[PDB]
RNA sequence: UCGCCCAUCAC
RNA sequence: UCGCCCAUCAC
RNA sequence: GCGAGCAAUGAUGAGUGAUGGGCGAACUGAGCUCGAAAGAGCAAUGAUGAGUGAUGGGCGAACUGAGCUCGC
């Protein structure tokens, strides 16, 4: 009944005719990654509600675990990979998608394959600021090497410099066309120039004022244009990194102490504001219950730790180090709360590395 | 300094090399592209790329005299364990601008190097997922004319057979490079090749078998038809 | 330059507040480092607080200015945490220092408070 | 035009040397977020580039990637001891891909510097 | 009743799977415990796999049924993890056991596979 | 110990 | 120019 | 069988190799630790073994330089 595809999701009958198909309402590369690894999505929730409201119940899918999430959620779901929906839809897309269907397969398939690797840098906002300076320094080297390329090539064909002022189009001319007597009307259209630009350039083929480069003088100028082509590919490598990494956001406490312990500690302080105001000496003892009471009211020994005892390097650990680790944990915890509350940037794997150096030093000392 | 010529199969080419030997090649899908750092060959308005039989089972099998080659211009094909392809990428040149290639890979890194090459090799689509589990990529593929497997994983008989239930047409074909060690490391290679020959003939017409010595040892290549 | 500053200053007032640390330390009552500064800040008892301009990460002291509005006490900054630690007599650095009792320095801390109340405005 | 191309080839070598110094300053300042110990150990810019090409991710170091690059044993008695106690942080194996590619692009610029010296002679 | 015991087991074949473990123990090739079961259930040619009926949490062995449906292998179960450990010959427990070569058990594995394939159908 | 795919380059 | 074996310290 | 051509102002040998990144040939699979010692606690829902970095002693290692070619 269901069939599972890139150009939306599809429903077919027992005789192999179409019933309905629907297009996606999040980025299709993320919708395919869910549906391929067997968890169900909002546009398929709507297509199976359409199929239910039409008066069908026998919801055979292609995939076993997509069908698991469907019947675990409450639907009348079963599984057959060779079912008549997939046996029609994947045999002839022309009847359903249109003749250019392979463009839509291509543009999402390469994106899914570029996306199937997870990301966890330690201080990624700083590690993207360096790529914003790399974009400033990359246009800066392009705007230097192309000035040398202009001045050197204008010895041989100066009639081009003021006519192709956008630097990539001049580099592509000097890379791909190269020597001035190669220039004809067809190779300028194979370079993507318009008729208004091709009346000029060809105007100069019979009457240029430039002085001669020989066959392996023009070669080193072509080597320079072939390496500057890779600097435009490096600009794409930076543009494709910035479009992926500059959208990240992560909380620090959630990584330094783990989400459930962070969320608990924020409330024993009354709030995240208080956890970002209070001293480490107080953050050390938050929620110690009747051990803090008898330290104040009855004048007992101070508690070594409150709810920070649930920290995964204190809870299991031997006595010699539990107090020393609790003090340094309360300092590094007070820092992580101040970063999440005042700054909204991420450094949590640095804060871990420093507490990990202090724990190694505690072993090296005791 | 070479002479360029046509081969016995369409889309496949030969060069006469300066050493006085025949070497196998394809006409480059777009001219000026590099694909495995290879010896590219300029011609009189054309560009060609070598298909090296000293590091490619497909090229070595053609030099060992493989008879039945079903991949041709304009057709549709699926490759299982593709990475990018010193051995494999040449199917894109042979199928050309009018045909279709699906490249499936299980190996969690190498397909990342095919991803840039397809910004001009726009007849290929790369998809990451286990070739043993033909359901893993169901949304980005179709029925095809040909299926190929060349990495020789322990599952390889299931890799070709069950992909050929979902993805191979009536009057369709396939190819597989079988190695004995992935199924048993103790019994004879020609005996393991019988156990595969009797399972492969439990679903296909088996049209050819070839051993890959004196290039690569205890590996063989089979060719099949779906009726 | 850090985020947490609220008004601009030259070396004026700042060199005089560093000079006040250099005489409150052995004529009066003082604490050094930011968690002891924060104890004397939260429970009000710090009459003047001094913070560095070069804390790294900057965020560890970023509470001290707004918390000194919330309790109503004067605050000031100085150009280097190592030199503030050396003024507090210790051999490491200090991100902040707190005055509990000025000792001999009362007219000087009252000048600093009266001239900082020209800027917290 | 070749006597004028003497001037353009001499200026092109200093311009290529200036953009190599610029992109390697960017590579040094960026890779200092992952392994900053390298910046005063390796003053020779092409060895810093060849390190970031060949190693990529700073947690995957060994002797071979130093010894084959022609670092001395007097340089191998550093780098390796900084595996966990480098003053740097952590870039990811997935994020450092762009910095590995930046290093392979800059190694092509030493080939450009050499192609220009091959023409200065001519 | 756990989610992995997806077919009702009769007063027959269960004791034959217990016996197949007992006689493979010195004569076949065999693994015991669920992570070693898991790797010999993925890798090479397993012949049969056996589970206990009292595994708790059930989730640790709940992966074995769908893992047997992807790879064409039969599974069966026996009333206790402590008896399944004793059948493998260890004085602890075992949640599952896997057969790589049956040894003496080859006719028992053939009878179990034939009868279970037509039971579940 | 023994194989299979992968980019980039050579004598 | 490079590898291998044994003994040994810190975490 | 014998002669002929070339060569230290350079004969001979080799279609083969380098550098970088994963996967596959069923990781080990039950011991460990405390105790005077029987014993006790942990363990197949995983005992134990397999780390990285550094310090010290020992062991071993590979272009030739004249041959090549032939007619009957």
């Amino acid at each position: 009944f269901i069939s599972e595809n890139v150009r939306g999701i599809y429903a077919f009958d027992e005789n192999g005719n179409l019933i309905e198909k629907r297009y996606f309402t999040d980025k299709p590369e993320k919708v395919l990654d869910q549906l391929l690894k067997g968890e169900i999505t909002k546009d398929l929730e709507e297509l199976l509600n359409s199929l239910k409201e039409k008066g069908y119940d026998e919801f055979v899918f292609e995939h076993p675990e997509l069908s698991r999430r469907a019947k675990e959620l409450g639907f009348s779901a079963t599984t057959e990979f060779p079912n008549i929906a997939g046996e029609r839809l994947r045999s002839n897309p022309e009847e359903f998608l249109g003749e250019n269907w392979f463009e839509e397969y291509y543009k999402v398939g390469v994106a899914l394959t570029r996306m199937r690797i997870q990301e966890q840098s330690g201080a990624r906002d700083k590690m993207v600021i360096q790529a914003i300076e790399a974009l400033d320094d990359v246009d800066k080297v392009i705007n230097l090497l192309v000035a040398r390329l202009r001045e050197w090539y204008s010895l041989h064909f100066p009639e081009l410099d003021e006519l192709l002022p956008k630097h990539p189009q001049y580099v592509a001319f000097v890379k791909t066309v190269g020597h001035r007597d190669n220039i004809n009307e067809e190779v300028l259209r194979e370079l993507g120039l318009s008729e208004e630009k091709i009346k000029k350039i060809l105007e100069a083929k019979e009457k240029t004022m430039g002085a001669w480069m020989d066959q392996t003088d023009i070669e080193v100028v072509r080597q320079l244009a072939e390496e500057i082509d890779r600097l435009y590919q490096l600009r794409k490598k930076l543009e494709d990194y910035i479009d992926r990494a500059m959208d990240d956001v992560a909380p620090n406490l959630k990584a330094l102490v783990g989400a459930k312990l962070a969320a608990r500690l924020i409330s024993l302080a009354g709030g995240l504001r208080e956890l970002a105001m209070m001293p480490s000496s107080t953050i050390q003892v938050l929620g110690a219950e009747k051990a803090l009471f008898r330290h104040l009211r009855t004048g007992a020994k101070p508690p070594k730790h409150g709810v920070i005892y649930q920290y995964p390097a204190i809870n299991r650990s031997p006595w010699w180090q539990r107090g020393k680790i609790a003090r340094a944990l309360a300092g590094k915890l007070a820092i992580a709360a101040r970063v999440d509350y005042f700054s909204g940037e991420y450094i949590a794997e640095e804060l871990k590395k420093e507490l990990e150096a202090r724990i190694r030093e505690i072993k090296e000392k005791y | 300094m070479v002479e360029v010529k046509k081969h016995k199969f369409p889309g496949v080419y030969v060069v006469i090399d300066d050493d006085g030997s025949e070497k196998i090649a394809t006409k480059n899908l777009v001219p000026g592209q590099r694909v495995y750092g290879e010896r590219v060959i300029k011609w009189e308005g054309e560009e060609y790329r070598i298909w090296n039989p000293h590091r490619s089972k497909l090229g070595a099998a053609i030099v060992n005299g493989l008879k039945n080659f079903p991949i041709k211009p304009g057709k549709s094909v699926l490759y299982l364990g593709i990475a990018s392809g010193t051995t494999a990428s040449h199917v894109s040149d042979i199928v050309g601008w009018e045909g279709k290639i699906y490249g499936i890979e299980f190996s969690p890194r190498v397909l990342r190097e095919l991803v840039p090459i397809v910004e001009e090799r726009r007849n290929i689509i790369p998809i990451l997922g286990d070739a043993t589990k033909p359901e893993e990529y169901r949304a980005l593929v179709t029925k095809v004319d040909v299926i190929f497997e060349d990495v020789a994983q322990p599952t390889q008989a299931k890799i070709l057979i069950d992909n050929a239930k979902a993805y191979l047409k009536r009057g369709g074909y396939g190819m597989i490079a079988v190695k004995s060690r992935s199924i048993d490391v103790t019994k004879e290679p020609e005996q393991v090749f019988k156990e595969v020959e009797r399972e492969l003939s439990e679903y296909f017409e088996v049209i050819e078998r070839l051993n890959l010595e004196p290039y690569e040892k205890d590996h063989a290549l089979f060719v099949v038809r779906k009726p | 330059k850090p985020s947490y500053v609220k008004f601009e200053v030259p070396k004026e007032l700042a060199e005089k507040a560093l000079q006040a640390v250099e005489i409150a330390r052995d004529t009066g009552k003082i604490r050094k480092g930011t968690n002891e500064t924060t104890k004397a800040v939260e429970r009000g008892q710090a009459k003047l607080v001094i913070i560095a301009e070069d804390v790294d990460p900057e965020e560890i002291v970023a509470h001290l200015p707004p918390l000194c509005e919330e309790k109503e006490i004067p605050y000031i900054y100085v150009p280097s945490k190592k030199e503030l630690g050396a003024a507090a007599g210790i051999e490491v650095a200090a991100a902040s220092v707190a005055i509990i009792e000025p000792g001999k320095a009362r007219d000087l801390v009252e000048e600093i408070a009266m001239k900082v109340k020209e800027l917290m405005k």
